[PDB]
Order: C-alpha cells, then sequence, then structure tokens
C-alpha cells in the first residue's frame, strides 16, 4: 500500500509563506517522478509543478518564480516552499507519484490566502 | 463333448477420476475485490503464473 503523507497548509494572510511536505511510503521504485497539482472549488486539477529523479524541476506559468520544490534523497521526501502568496492561490493541493506502475494521489492540503 | 462358444469379459460399471489440487489458487481476489483500481492512463497489468 503506497501512502503519501501531505502536510503543512492552512490559513495565511496575503504575502505570507508556507512549506508543504509529502513523504512517500510503500514500493516507490527508484526512478520516480512526483508533482503537485492544484484544485479550487469549481475547477479541475491544475498541474502546479513536477520533479523527477533527474533533479530537474518543471513549473507552470501560473506561479512563475514563486513556488519551489526541494528534494530529500535520504528519505525520498519532498517539500514545497510556497511563498509570495496571492488570493488566486486559494486551492486544495494534491500529490502525484508517477513512479512506473499506477500513480497514487494524496489526501489533500487546504491552502487559503485572503485579506 | 465340450466346445468354446464365446468369452465373457465382465465390463466395468463406473468411472473413477482422482487428481491433485494445489492449496494456493490465484490472486483473483486481489484483482476483482481490490479496494483501488488504476486510472485509464496507467492501467494495472498483474501477471498470474
Amino acid at each position: 500500500q503506497v501512502q503519501l503523507q501531505e502536510s503543512g497548509g492552512g490559513l495565511v494572510q496575503a504575502g505570507g509563506s508556507l512549506r508543504l511536505s509529502c513523504a512517500a511510503s510503500g514500493s516507490i521504485f527508484s526512478p520516480n517522478t512526483m508533482g503537485w497539482f492544484r484544485q479550487a472549488l469549481g475547477k479541475q486539477r491544475e498541474m502546479v509543478a513536477v520533479i523527477s529523479s533527474i533533479a530537474s524541476t518543471q513549473y507552470a506559468n501560473f506561479v512563475k518564480g514563486r513556488f519551489t520544490i526541494t528534494r530529500d534523497n535520504t528519505k525520498n521526501t519532498v517539500h514545497l516552499q510556497m511563498n509570495s502568496l496571492i488570493p488566486e492561490d486559494t486551492a486544495v493541493y494534491y500529490c502525484y507519484a508517477v513512479d512506473k506502475s499506477q500513480d497514487y494521489w494524496g489526501q489533500g492540503t487546504q491552502v487559503t490566502v485572503s485579506s | 463333448g465340450i466346445y468354446q462358444t464365446s468369452n465373457f469379459r465382465v465390463q466395468p460399471t463406473e468411472s473413477i477420476v482422482r487428481f491433485p489440487n494445489i492449496t494456493n489458487l490465484c490472486p483473483f481476489g486481489e484483482v476483482f475485490n481490490a479496494t483501488r483500481f488504476a486510472s485509464v492512463y496507467a492501467w494495472n497489468r498483474k501477471r498470474i503464473s
């Protein structure tokens, strides 16, 4: 049973910073690729960002230069420094483990930014 | 005198069949009764042998 632990969201005023985290457990074979996706109530899954085992980072144009992905090889976990926050980022986010077999999702992290 | 007219063969009255069955059967329960199924973009192929 592959499990993704997602944590680190909540309520933050405009301009604040947060640090989300997903830890992957189960099989998670070595050539893995994990991304984060966005969903606001009434919209679809918006691809936020992706990192592979190659250490390459791919980001969408919605949050240009604002959000960062950090990798931990020892525990194979990932943290997303989500800074320079704007009310348009009010959406629950989910984790995406490409791996090689079926892709497991997370349970979700509420992120709200408003004033 | 004495003559050989015919020969009796006592034909069989029923059929018996006895065979070996392995205790382990198959992980169909892990496939059809699985709690989670894969998306149509990453199909789950499981090999049975």
